[PDB]
């Protein structure tokens, strides 16, 4: 258990000082773990999220979320952790925001003061 | 221009540090080329060649950064050659 | 048994994918094995949201 | 001839459709400072032809095999993106100039340099012999090319690893 | 950097807060000739010409003159820092006399001039390292079952067992000698190594004894001068003493002692049963977690949920817990500052380190 | 979460006990969330009077008309059609 | 203050009148259950669907008794 918190702190560390940040992030893991410790069934919490699925459409996906928790019976504390954390018109509206987020990301640099967006001039 | 020429050599060395020339009974397999020695690894020109050589007689059977006046890479090589032998020597006993 | 604990771990990725949790495959096995120890999951929701917070201050 | 007019035709020469006409795209007046930059820019569009002819000539005959499809159908996912860039560049023409294009299209002057030279090294290779001639492009070291070709290999070598998980046969 | 110093009955662990592991570990011994004082490994290395003293033999400091020397050694020799320049977090045994807490405080501020200090119970730090504030925890070299609720150890329910690693080492020397070998001399170090490397806790003592009596499947070889010896049922008979102290002539085992839970308020017993954490070098035996699970289950109500937590890094969980605590944002206001010490004196430790 | 309180009111249990029924309640409520008929409180009113008259209880049919106006007098109810459509069915 | 107490009165009235319509219609509901079915019907929910549920949970509480 003293190591399973050390391997967890490695995965969430984004790859590239990577030798002292792990030492400081292990503090944020412990500084936050003991705040809750200082201070209801399991399957019901899924259904309350299954309901909110069906309301906004996408019925079969909600009929799948219940299909797996029924076979996961034949571990309960694991799913209790997960719950804590026009088809064409959307296509033409995606490939149009790209051309709005591609000509903007590069015109904001092409027209500015000489040497702002350039990293070599910042040396 | 010392931050720059460190950005090049940091990127022009990743291929080399991911692989001394080989050939095709065992002292002619891998042999040191004398010219292409960095002259700051010249101290350990024999432990490098001896480190990978032990890794191959077992494989076919079945990070480093440059710093001045600091030998963090000279020490980093000895930490792997001291393991390169302990896997082969144990493999024969 | 390792075949069973692989399937039970493989199904659990999907319910974490459609629930829109940022947990990838590696951080999941870390958190599953850590929850398997017996730590309370109400706290783990805070460390991941803070590790991801201090990670953003770097970039 | 205004500079804007050149920016109008160049956005077509990037595709094959021709002032700029068709091996260099000889342009035919204007000042010398303009013709020179057009020449290099127009030539990038010519490359796009050599990579388009292969994925069109070999998408015709049905005797190219199963590997020669996953290759000819992996030169298209690396072309839709080149069609997304041309989308963005056209929306701004309504401002960008010649000297502004050079930085915009400095990177797709390389991907259209490896692909247009990856389809010539493997011309008559079909079957696995093609998945062995797009692997002889990985011993390059260039971190930008070795991470592009090492992806096309991961698609071309999928049919080969489909027979294996299931070598010349005799009818 | 803040310092974290774990005072152990057999080994002290020292390092810097924020680090994942102690920077140094050394024997809690001070020696003088039969350089005037020797401390740590050197005292052990030159024990032949010295008279050794163990100032914290059973977890509690009994000789402050030598304990001061161990701390001096810790700062200047092991960590190579000046104590007057760093806050220091120290660990103490469960049920540590109040007067001892004041003594430790006075020594840090008056003898070492620490800018700040704090003292925490070892078992509590190990629980913190496991990511919990509630649960029952510690088997070391010379000596506990410690129920903890919301970060506070419950003194009335704490139990001390004068049976630990030292006793197991001597017992192994005894049964290996009965086997036909001869381990009797201060050979004790060799057997300690055999113990740490080849021993294990059998899930079922009798079945394991039967297997060892009818086959060589449980035998392991150990090389000394080159002589290779064989260790059979001694592998699991040694740690079995933790569960059956009578093997040592002692009148309860660790499972039965973990009685502590029954001494706590009935409302928190289920939290303890579900959070029984192992710590200390003597809990490192392979198979100990499953054996504890089985034994506790037999003692507790059939409807009780039992869970034994055995962190892979539990040998240093005390130190690691201290590193975590001293690094917490909310803990910075908890340090006893030199200013506070000057204002209230040694007794402030009872209020500041409750 | 509100559908689960209902399953604990009708059936006397805790949410950890009754979870087969709540699995059946999400099946019906979900995929049938949107209202299917045009909403008007006038038509639903003229059917609760027509029903209390049919039971020879003509006095409560004129008392409801005084209770249905008070609902409009206060004005804390947004959908008055729904809650009457339900009270009539039960 | 006041407008927060005038609303608690105009709700205890309506919840008392709906309990009268409930008894002359002889629905098996009571004052506690009826406050749940009213809240649901405020958000907008099919009374043809919600009443099928109540006609079912009451139909299964007998197989268990």
């Amino acid at each position: 258990i003293t190591q399973l918190f050390d391997d967890l702190c490695e995965a969430l560390l984004p790859a590239a000082n990577r030798k002292r940040a792990k030492r400081s992030l292990k503090k944020v893991a412990y500084n936050a773990l003991f705040t809750n410790l200082f201070q209801l069934p399991a399957r019901n919490k899924i259904l309350m999220l299954s309901f909110d699925l069906r309301v906004g459409g996408l019925g079969p996906k909600a009929d799948r979320l219940e299909e797996l928790v029924e076979e996961l019976e034949a571990v309960g504390s694991v799913l209790d952790l997960l719950v804590q954390l026009m088809d064409v018109q959307s296509l033409i509206s995606r490939e149009e925001c790209l051309c709005h987020s591609m000509i903007q990301e590069t015109l904001q640099v092409m027209e500015a003061a000489p040497g702002t967006g350039l990293p070599t001039v910042g040396l | 221009a010392q931050e720059l020429c460190l950005y090049l050599t940091k990127a022009a060395s990743a291929p080399y540090f991911e692989v001394v020339e080989e050939h095709e009974y065992w002292d002619q397999r891998y042999t040191i080329v004398q010219q292409q020695i960095p002259s700051f690894l010249q101290k350990m020109a024999d432990k490098i060649l001896s480190t990978g050589k032990y890794l191959n007689v077992v494989r076919e059977c079945g990070e480093i950064i440059y710093t001045l006046k600091e030998r963090a890479y000279v020490e980093q090589i000895e930490k792997a050659f001291n393991y390169a032998s302990k896997v082969l020597l144990d493999f024969l006993m | 048994n390792l075949n069973a604990v692989r399937e039970t771990m493989d199904v659990l990725l999907e319910i974490s994918r459609i629930l829109n949790t940022g947990l990838d495959m590696e951080t999941l096995s870390i958190c599953v094995r850590l929850c398997e120890q017996g730590i309370n999951p109400e706290a783990l929701s805070s460390v991941i949201k803070e590790l991801r917070k201090a990670t953003e201050a770097l970039k | 001839i205004t500079e804007a007019a050149l920016v109008r035709d160049i956005l077509y020469v990037f595709q094959g459709i021709d002032n700029i006409k068709m091996n260099c795209y000889k342009v035919e007046n204007l000042s010398r400072s303009l013709r020179d930059t057009a020449v290099r820019l127009s030539e990038l569009g010519w490359l796009h032809n050599k990579i388009r002819r292969y994925t069109d000539q070999r998408s015709l005959d049905r005797s190219f095999g199963l590997v020669g499809q996953s290759f000819c159908a992996a030169l298209h996912q690396e072309l839709r993106e080149y069609y997304r860039l041309l989308s963005v560049l056209h929306s701004q023409l309504q401002s960008l100039t010649l000297r502004r294009l050079l930085v915009w299209t400095y990177d797709p002057k390389i991907r259209l340099k490896t692909l247009a030279a990856l389809v010539d090294h493997c011309q008559g290779r079909k079957g696995g012999e093609l998945a062995s001639a797009v692997h002889a492009y990985t011993k390059t070291g260039d971190p930008y090319m070795r991470s592009l070709v090492q992806h096309i290999l991961s698609l071309v070598s999928h049919p080969v690893l489909s027979f294996l998980y299931r070598v010349a046969s005799d009818p | 950097a803040a310092l974290v110093v774990d005072n152990g009955s057999g080994m002290c662990k020292a390092g810097f807060a924020g680090d994942d592991a102690p920077r140094a570990v050394f024997p809690s011994i001070v020696g003088r000739p039969r350089k005037d004082s020797y401390v740590g490994d050197e005292a052990q290395s030159k024990r032949g010409i010295l008279t050794l003293k163990y100032p914290i033999e059973h977890g509690i400091v009994t000789n402050w003159d030598d304990m001061e020397k161990i701390w001096h050694h810790t700062f200047y020799n092991e960590l190579r820092v000046a104590p007057e320049e760093h806050p220091v977090l120290l660990t103490e045994a469960p049920l540590n006399p109040k007067a001892n807490r004041e003594k430790m405080t006075q020594i840090m501020f008056e003898t070492f001039n620490t800018p700040a200090m704090y003292v925490a119970i070892q078992a509590v730090l190990s629980l913190y390292a496991s990511g919990r504030t509630t649960g029952i925890v510690d088997s070391g070299d010379g000596v506990h079952t410690v129920p903890i609720y919301e970060g506070y150890a419950l003194p009335h329910a704490i139990l001390r067992l004068d049976l630990a690693g030292r006793d197991l080492t001597d017992y192994l020397m005894k049964i290996l000698t009965e086997r036909g070998y001869s381990f009797t001399t201060t050979e004790r170090e060799i057997v300690r190594d055999i113990k740490e490397k080849l021993c294990y806790v059998a899930l079922d003592f009798e079945q394991e004894m039967a297997t060892a009596a009818s086959s060589s499947s449980l035998e392991k070889s150990y090389e000394l001068d080159g002589q290779v010896i064989t260790i059979g049922n001694e592998r699991f008979r040694c740690p079995e003493a933790l569960f059956q102290p009578s093997f040592l002539g002692m009148e309860c085992g660790i499972h039965e002692t973990t009685n502590s839970i029954m001494k706590c308020d009935v409302d928190i017993r289920k939290d303890l049963y579900a959070n029984t954490v192992l710590s200390g070098g003597t809990t490192m035996y392979p198979g100990i977690a499953d054996r504890m699970q089985k034994e506790i289950t037999a003692l507790a109500p059939s409807t009780m949920k039992i869970k034994i937590i055995a962190p892979p890094e539990r040998k240093y969980s005390v130190w690691i817990g201290g590193s975590i605590l001293a690094s917490l944002s909310t803990f910075q206001q908890m340090w006893i500052s030199k200013q506070e010490y000057d204002e209230s004196g040694p007794s402030i430790v009872h209020r500041k380190c409750f | 979460v509100l559908l689960q309180n209902l399953c604990c009111r009708i059936l006397g249990r805790s949410e950890a006990d009754v979870a087969q029924q709540f699995q059946y309640a999400v099946r019906v409520i979900g995929s049938n969330f949107a209202p299917t008929v045009e909403r008007d409180e006038f038509l639903v009113a003229e059917k609760i009077k027509k029903e209390l008259i049919r039971q020879r209880r003509e006095a409560d049919a004129a008392l409801f008309s005084e209770l249905h106006r008070k609902l409009h007098s206060q004005g804390v109810l947004k959908n008055k059609w729904s809650i009457l459509y339900l009270l009539l069915s039960l």
